[PDB]
């Protein structure tokens, strides 16, 4: 994962307020000072803070964001729907050899509709695929809000992690969210093991679902 | 007001190299220092290096250091990154960065030159060429899900129906996935009462325009 540690879904009713913490170490926030940056799709990433808790020309005051110890802080006071956004934490880190290091994304979203945990649907591989020599595990992944899901799948008890591949979350018509993840194995494996499993985190809470040979 | 336009998208094969171009407008540009930095699907962004604009001196992270080259044509004012020996890895958007250079004196030539990032690049490592998708079942009271699978396509778009239209309710069609092949498979299912599996007729019609590829494939449980 990445360097410096950001949680990756935050949310509140607009007027709510919100921070997103970024925890590193010495060597970086501890020592340095930090940049926020927000992106929206369609924008280029924008400056959002700069050395901890300096507002460029044109971001508004609810933005604040602060650094203590070992952790910084950004807080939105009043989130208003055009805060709706990935934000990133970004500090130089002195130890590695010397590079900017980033957290890993914390989604922002202004609640517009109930927190809702995904429906999952996992399928097992086709007679026709495992004809075809090969084999496909679909993992699909929908109607869940905030939009912001991890994926983890595992073969009988083990994770797995190679021949995984994982969407981005997409908008429905419902303003809810989409997401797909393929877990791609041999005939072999497929039925060498007693069954695979699809664990979707939303919000911190795992669904888990599973198909068996 | 300072401007930075990047080149457009790119497809490389692996073990291909490609260069990527950043024009710079609005500002003095060899005053100011241009910043690298990339971020791949998923991951939080990664810094890559800079370059001194004046000097022409590039210095790189630890972890870029290497098949990644930062240069310049400054008489144009646009500094370019190279990349050789593409792996799946390198697929990436990549930005270049500056400063407000208002907010940084006369000229300033070091690794802060992060204020204003261009748009991106986006750097797609692929071996794929025009393909039709392979189309197969999604098979598992209460309700049930049944659908397609539709499989290593390339490029986008497929489009997809069931009984040739005329079933769209409970029909939900996935965004493709890319995978590191370079060709996309997508999913499409039809949320069902679970007495309707292998009691009635789910055909699913998928179209491939780029290859002229029509399928129409009938799912049935088991």
């Amino acid at each position: 994962a990445s360097v410096v540690t950001q949680p990756p879904s935050v949310s509140g009713t607009p007027g709510q307020g919100v921070t997103i913490s970024c925890s590193g170490g010495s060597s970086n926030i501890g020592s340095n000072p930090v940049n926020w940056y927000q992106m929206v799709p369609g924008t280029a990433p924008k400056l959002l803070l700069y050395t901890n808790n300096q507002r460029p020309s044109g971001v508004p005051d609810r933005f604040s964001g602060s650094k203590s110890g070992t952790s910084a802080s950004l807080a939105i006071n009043g989130l208003q729907s055009e805060d709706e956004a990935d934000y990133y934490c970004a500090v130089w880190d002195d130890s590695l050899s010397g590079r900017w290091v980033f957290g890993g994304g914390t989604k922002v979203t202004v609640l517009r509709q109930p927190k809702a945990a995904p429906t999952v649907t996992l399928f097992p591989p086709s007679s026709e695929e495992l004809q075809a020599n090969k084999a496909t595990l679909v993992c699909l992944i929908s109607d869940f809000y905030p939009g912001a899901v991890t994926v983890a799948w595992k073969a009988d008890s083990s994770p797995v992690k190679a021949g995984v591949e994982t969407t981005t979350p997409s908008k429905q018509s419902n303003n809810k969210y989409a997401a797909s993840s393929y877990l791609s194995l041999t005939p072999e494996q497929w039925k060498s093991h007693k069954s695979y499993s699809c664990q979707v985190t939303h919000e911190g809470s795992t669904v888990e679902k599973t198909v068996a040979p | 007001q300072v401007q930075l336009v990047q080149s457009g998208s790119e497809l490389k094969k692996p073990g291909a190299s490609v260069k990527v171009s950043c024009k710079a407008s609005g500002y003095s540009f060899t005053s100011y220092s241009i910043n690298w930095v990339r971020q791949a699907p998923g991951q939080g962004p990664e810094w890559m290096g800079w370059i001194d604009t004046n000097t022409g001196n590039p210095t790189y992270a630890q972890d870029f250091a290497g098949r990644f080259v930062f240069s310049l044509d400054t008489s144009v004012t646009t500094a370019y990154l190279q990349i050789s020996s593409l792996k799946a890895g390198d697929t990436a958007v990549y930005y270049c960065a500056t400063y407000y250079v208002d907010l940084w004196g006369s000229y300033r030539q070091d690794y802060y030159g992060m204020d204003v990032w261009g748009h991106g690049t986006l750097v797609t490592v692929s071996s794929a060429s025009t393909k039709g998708p392979s189309v197969f079942p999604l098979a598992p009271g209460g309700t049930a899900a049944l659908g397609c699978l539709v499989k290593d396509y390339f490029p986008e778009p497929v489009t997809v129906s069931w009984n040739s239209g005329a079933l769209t309710s409970g029909v939900h069609t996935f965004p493709a996935v890319l995978q590191s092949s370079g060709l996309y498979s997508l999913s499409s299912v039809v949320t069902v009462p679970s007495s309707s599996l292998g009691t009635q007729t789910y055909i699913c019609n998928v179209n491939h325009k780029p290859s002229n590829t029509k399928v129409d494939k009938r799912v049935e449980p088991k």
